[PDB]
RNA sequence: UUGAUGUCACGGAACAGGAACUUGAACAACAUCGUUAC
């Protein structure tokens, strides 16, 4: 809300010591020029399967009780 | 040594508050019992039945108010012929409030008073004409104060408030609550503590429902729910 | 209702035998499977009294377990709602319960760490659902069959490591008794 | 990697149920900084 370059999502990794610490804005503003992941097919693949593995770091995050999506009516006959 | 949270009585801090105890709450984090241990052993105020909290939905919904007559403004604008803009008024510092003013020891005896009501009075005659409140002197156009454009006295707005689910008692005090007596005023806006702001709310008819079908304007039980 | 009883548990709570580290450990699973569905016990909206000594013995609980993550916990509270969900009245609440018994505990029989417990209830619930399918095609309904099948894998996962249960061999037997009448090969 | 005298698989809708909701006046007055002297 200031302007500046202070997230609180994008902008996490950001000390006043050693100020070349990276943050996930400079991480993906690296990796979005990379001579390989220039056409459209590439970088679709990337974010996907990117946001599959943190979602699946995410998931087992929890302590409590746990319910599965669907599992039950299998029917093949 | 203690923060400011442990310097009033516990039953005058928000239910459903924040942890101030030495011990970090962090650590039981992916539990589901750690919202047991923010929440008062009792329950829920007064205030946090019928205005909402979290994880509880209000039962009373404001509304927009909307002006009926011309505006008439204080200050009349700078483009003659045209009654929707007003003009320029330079306000004081109006910096933020010390809280070591009213608690001014350290130790044990001084508690947290009470809420902090502004004062009615006239000082805005002041302003308008450029002076200071306290000293007589001029006000400089310093890189701090701001310059707003400003309704006068005598101006007419219209809201509606609906509510579901009250009590007989409750509705009683919030119509005691939205209409004070005769001699007394509210106070919303900007710059409280200079005079700026004084409304006064009156109570139009109030619509009851009986069923899905008929709505039943209820004028006429006033008198007894401010009495109960 | 279900927020004083967690209190008067963790008042008598003395961290060493296994009966009162159970009951905590049911209570705090009773009022977060409380909380998954929407019941009327969603109101209450209270807390603990007393702070710094609850929060040291609920952290105490929480850090104390971790080294004695046996099955001990979940299995016996499973074991019990199952066992209360046999003695019921009328099909209806005994097809909800189990399907429920079916849907929580799936998930914590996929590991190395397996309790024996665990994979018998399950198994026993695989099979109790399986006879309680009301057929509509003049013909039996493939997700009985396929009941019986997941009953068949789960207790052929426990009796691989053993030779002999005399508790899940009867499971196997049963439901293989099941497959034959219903038009299946054994 | 088929076997012959006999293949309706173009013989079969991945279909069916779930309010991104709840809580929040764009508001404001008392100082800041440490040592000097016998």
């Amino acid at each position: 809300h200031d302007g500046k370059d202070d997230h609180y999502l994008w902008d996490i990794g950001k000390k006043k010591k050693d100020e070349n610490s990276v943050t996930i804005r400079q991480i993906l503003t690296t990796s979005a020029d990379t001579k390989e992941l220039k056409n459209a097919g590439k970088w679709r693949e990337f974010c996907e399967k990117l946001g599959e593995a943190l979602y699946l770091k995410s998931k087992d995050m929890s302590g409590g009780l746990k319910i599965t999506r669907r599992i039950l009516g299998d029917a093949e006959f | 040594d203690r923060m400011i949270g442990k310097r009033m009585s516990a039953d005058l801090r928000p239910c459903h508050g924040d942890w101030v105890e030495d011990g970090d709450l962090s650590a039981l984090n992916a539990y589901p019992e750690k919202r047991l241990l923010l929440r008062h052993p009792k329950g829920l105020c007064p205030a946090c039945r019928l205005f909402g909290t979290g994880s509880y939905k209000g039962r009373v919904r404001f509304g927009f108010a909307s002006l009926e007559n011309d505006p008439e403004w204080l200050i009349p604008g700078k483009n003659p012929g045209d009654p929707f803009h007003g003009g320029p008024v330079m306000l004081s510092l109006l910096e933020r409030p010390r809280p070591t003013w009213s608690i001014p020891g350290s130790d044990n005896k001084f508690k947290v008073p009470g809420r902090k009501f502004y004062v009615h009075h006239h000082a805005w005659k002041t302003i308008k004409d450029g002076n200071h409140p306290t000293t007589g002197k001029a006000i400089e156009q310093s890189p701090n104060n701001r310059t707003v454009e400003a309704l006068a006295g005598g101006n007419s707005f219209s809201f509606e408030i609906a509510f579901e689910n009250l009590k007989e008692w409750e509705l009683g005090l919030l119509i005691h609550s939205l209409q004070l007596e005769k001699g007394l005023a509210h106070k919303l806006g900007m710059a409280k503590s200079m005079g700026f702001g004084s409304v006064e709310i009156d109570v139009e008819s109030v619509r009851l429902r009986k069923d899905w079908k008929q709505w039943r304007n209820g004028n006429s039980e006033i008198p007894n729910w401010l009495g109960k | 209702n279900p927020i004083r009883d967690i209190q008067d548990r963790l008042k008598t709570a003395k961290f060493d035998n296994k009966d009162d580290m159970m009951n905590l450990a049911s209570s705090l699973y009773k009022y977060e499977k409380q909380l998954m569905d929407s019941s009327e016990a969603t109101l209450c909206q209270q807390g603990l009294s007393n702070r710094p000594n609850s929060f040291s013995q609920l952290s105490q609980f929480r850090d104390s377990d971790i080294q004695s993550k046996a099955g001990g916990q979940t299995g016996k509270f499973w074991q019990n709602e199952y066992e209360a969900c046999k003695n019921f009245q009328t099909h209806k609440e005994r097809r909800e319960t189990l399907e429920q018994i079916i849907r929580f505990l799936q998930n914590g029989a996929e590991e190395k760490d397996a309790d024996d417990l665990l994979l018998k209830t399950l198994a026993r619930a695989y099979f109790h659902r399986g006879l309680l399918y009301r057929p509509k095609g003049f013909s039996v309904p493939a997700r009985k069959v396929e009941a019986m099948k997941k009953a068949i894998a789960y207790c052929e996962i426990i009796l691989d490591k053993n030779e002999e249960e005399s508790e899940a061999l009867r499971i196997w037997l049963y439901a293989a008794m099941e497959l034959r009448r219903c038009g299946e090969e054994y």
